């Protein structure tokens, strides 16, 4: 099966499907920054 | 309706570019629907260009979308989102801390308090650190918790604040087992640099595709329920030109082509959090009059006293093997006109 590695830099979306609303928007460079 | 799902996307695609440009390379996170609601609240009480500037810069033409649409849209979309739903904790709501000298129009707070999911709180800003731990800890507390200190400088002639928050808790459709998480497993932040993160680690049906023409993976992990998480992971070196990509027409593309199948997949455990001073981003995004001695917040108090003096959000994430938690607030002040 593929592999999908998410290990560098990612952008994230949390959608709500009734609305199509994007709730949060982001991208990850470094997920242990304070 | 659905046109207006576009439009606030847009928005907060927009928004994200503008925010990859003031922090570059660096983590962004936000809520676009906190940031959206809160200026389209302030624009219920402004009229002619202060009003049109406000819902023009959230993306909305008003020859498409008349004023009263969107109005009525973003009143049907709060009331949406709140509605309750088994295993999703979603709540979306506004705070007017309003000076006790003002003169707010009856019309105003009857109609936010019951369409736009407001409390209204007669606030002593004569007792501005008083006034500013109050809209803190009001603000914590909604948040459950996760949203601390969103104001941090309370201008001393502050007349009035709105706030907005968003908190959302839910757990992943197919959760990971923290037995299978490698407690440190390299993240790469820049070319020659790794972090150590706990990697957890699942082999399950996902949605997902690589887009052909963006050279990027995305993956779909949904919540049980309403709700689900997009993880975009472009190829190495080509992170810009997926930002440069971003737009509602994009996400409908993916919601056609993404399809269910087998995938080892590894995502870290991670918190994050980031705050954004947005006074400067609005104005140069088309939010002029909101701000000028000539503000038209007529439709707000009975002597028009107020104008904007500055805006801010904080948002927070959490992700794990359960699923995920999030919030954010949104702060704009007003001072005497
Ligand atoms: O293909 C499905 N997609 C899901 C997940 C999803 C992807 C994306 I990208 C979203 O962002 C988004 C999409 C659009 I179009 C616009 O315009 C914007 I702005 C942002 C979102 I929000 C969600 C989806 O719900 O669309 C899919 C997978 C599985 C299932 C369906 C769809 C669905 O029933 C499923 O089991 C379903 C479920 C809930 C819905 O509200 C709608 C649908 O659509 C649908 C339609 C048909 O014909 C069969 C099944 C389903
Ligand atoms: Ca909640
Ligand atoms: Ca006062
Ligand atoms: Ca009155
Ligand atoms: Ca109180
Ligand atoms: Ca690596
Ligand atoms: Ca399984
Ligand atoms: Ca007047």
């Amino acid at each position: 099966h593929p592999i999908i590695q998410i290990d560098r830099s990612f952008m994230l979306l949390i959608l709500e499907r009734s609305t199509r609303s994007i709730l949060f928007l982001g991208k990850v460079v470094n997920p242990t920054e304070a | 309706l659905y046109k207006m799902s576009s439009i606030n996307a847009d928005f907060a695609f927009n928004l994200y570019r503008r925010f990859t440009v003031e922090t570059p390379d660096k983590n962004i996170f936000f809520s676009p629907v906190s940031i959206s609601a809160a200026l389209v609240m302030l624009s219920f009480g402004a009229c002619c260009s202060t009003q049109t500037e406000i819902v023009e810069t959230l993306g909305f033409n008003l020859t498409d979308t008349p004023m009263v649409e969107i109005q009525h849209g973003f009143q049907h979309l709060i009331c949406s989102l709140n509605f309750p739903k088994k295993e999703l904790e979603l709540q979306i709501g506004n705070a007017l801390f309003i000076g006790k000298h003002l003169k707010p129009l009856a019309k105003f707070l009857n109609d936010v308090k019951t369409l736009y999911e407001t409390e209204v709180f007669s606030t002593d800003f004569s007792n501005i650190s008083a006034a500013k731990q109050e809209i803190n800890s009001h603000v914590e507390m909604q948040t459950k918790g996760k949203v601390v200190g969103l104001i941090q400088d309370l201008k001393p002639n502050t007349i009035m604040v709105l706030v907005n928050y968003i908190h959302f808790k839910a757990q992943w459709a197919n959760p990971f087992d923290p037995s299978k998480t490698e407690d440190s497993s390299s993240f790469l932040i820049d070319k020659t640099t790794t972090v150590q993160v706990p990697m957890m680690h699942q082999m399950d049906q996902y949605y997902h595709l690589v887009d052909m023409e963006l050279n990027c993976t995305v993956l779909q992990m949904d919540y049980s329920k309403n709700a689900l998480a997009l993880f975009v992971l472009p190829k190495e070196g080509q992170m810009e030109s997926v930002e440069a990509a971003m737009s509602s027409k994009t996400l409908k593309k993916w919601n056609r082509l993404l399809q269910k199948g087998w995938v080892d997949l590894f995502v870290p455990k991670f918190s994050i959090s980031a705050t954004y001073d947005l006074g400067a981003t609005l104005l140069k995004m088309g939010i002029q009059h909101a701000y000028s001695e000539n503000a038209d917040f007529s439709g707000l108090t009975e002597d028009n006293g107020l104008k904007l003096s500055n805006a801010a959000h904080k948002a927070v994430l959490h992700i794990g093997e359960k699923g995920t938690e999030a919030a954010g607030a949104m702060f704009l002040e007003a001072i005497p006109r």
